Formats: C-alpha cells, sequence, structure tokens
C-alpha cells in the first residue's frame, strides 16, 4: 500500500550557500595536534547548494 | 574466501593465537601489543 499526491509542484531549485558547511573526517587514521592537506571528495567552501 | 583486513587504531576485534605475557616495565625490552611490535623501556603514564 502506498500513500498519493496530487497538486504536487515541481521542486523550485532554489540555491544557497555552503559557507564553510558540511567538514568531515576524510579517513580512519587517528590524528591529533597536527594540520594535514589532503586531497578528497569534499565540499568546497561557498560552494552552491 | 576473500579476507579483507583493516589494521586501524581501533580495538582489536580478530587476532592471531599468540599466548600472551606478563608486563615488564622499566627494562629494555621487545614488545608485542596486538600485533604493534617494537622494543623499548615500558613505563606507567600520565597519558589520557
Ligand atoms: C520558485 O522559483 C521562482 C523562480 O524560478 C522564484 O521566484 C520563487 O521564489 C521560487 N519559489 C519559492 C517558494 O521561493
Ligand atoms: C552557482 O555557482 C556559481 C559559482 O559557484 C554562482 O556564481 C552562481 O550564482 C550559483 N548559482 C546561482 C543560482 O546563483
Amino acid at each position: 500500500t502506498c500513500g498519493t499526491l496530487s497538486n504536487k509542484s515541481p521542486p523550485n531549485m532554489t540555491q544557497f550557500s555552503s559557507s564553510r558547511r558540511g567538514v568531515y573526517y576524510p579517513d580512519d587514521i587517528f590524528r591529533s595536534d597536527v594540520l594535514h592537506l589532503t586531497q578528497d571528495y569534499f565540499l568546497p567552501f561557498n560552494s552552491n547548494v | 574466501v576473500v579476507l579483507s583486513f583493516e589494521l586501524l587504531n581501533a580495538p582489536a576485534t580478530v587476532c592471531g593465537p599468540k599466548l600472551s605475557t606478563e608486563l615488564v616495565k622499566n627494562q629494555c625490552v621487545n614488545f608485542n601489543f596486538n600485533g604493534l611490535t617494537g622494543t623499548g623501556v615500558l613505563t606507567d603514564s600520565s597519558k589520557r
């Protein structure tokens, strides 16, 4: 069984900035009191969202 | 069967059959903790 919809408007796709938002730990290596420079899939700062 | 391992800085979940021995402190020894093996002096520590 599934619910149903109608008069559902199309998505509007308005866009915002990921202002420094969404950093994450890129790997399982424990690090402490260090600076690590790394190439990975990150969401860029001020990316469109 | 393909066994895929990982050796992270995380609690040991599977181990080899090695017998285990008492701690020796303040002496230079070989050591093997969870397969992490080296040589040095073991002491109590203030580390958290
Ligand atoms: C839907 O999109 C239009 C432009 O395509 C925009 O003017 C409008 O504000 C959007 N809807 C909402 C609720 O923001
Ligand atoms: C998408 O990104 C570019 C540069 O990141 C920006 O100029 C543009 O304004 C963004 N999209 C919208 C709808 O503003």
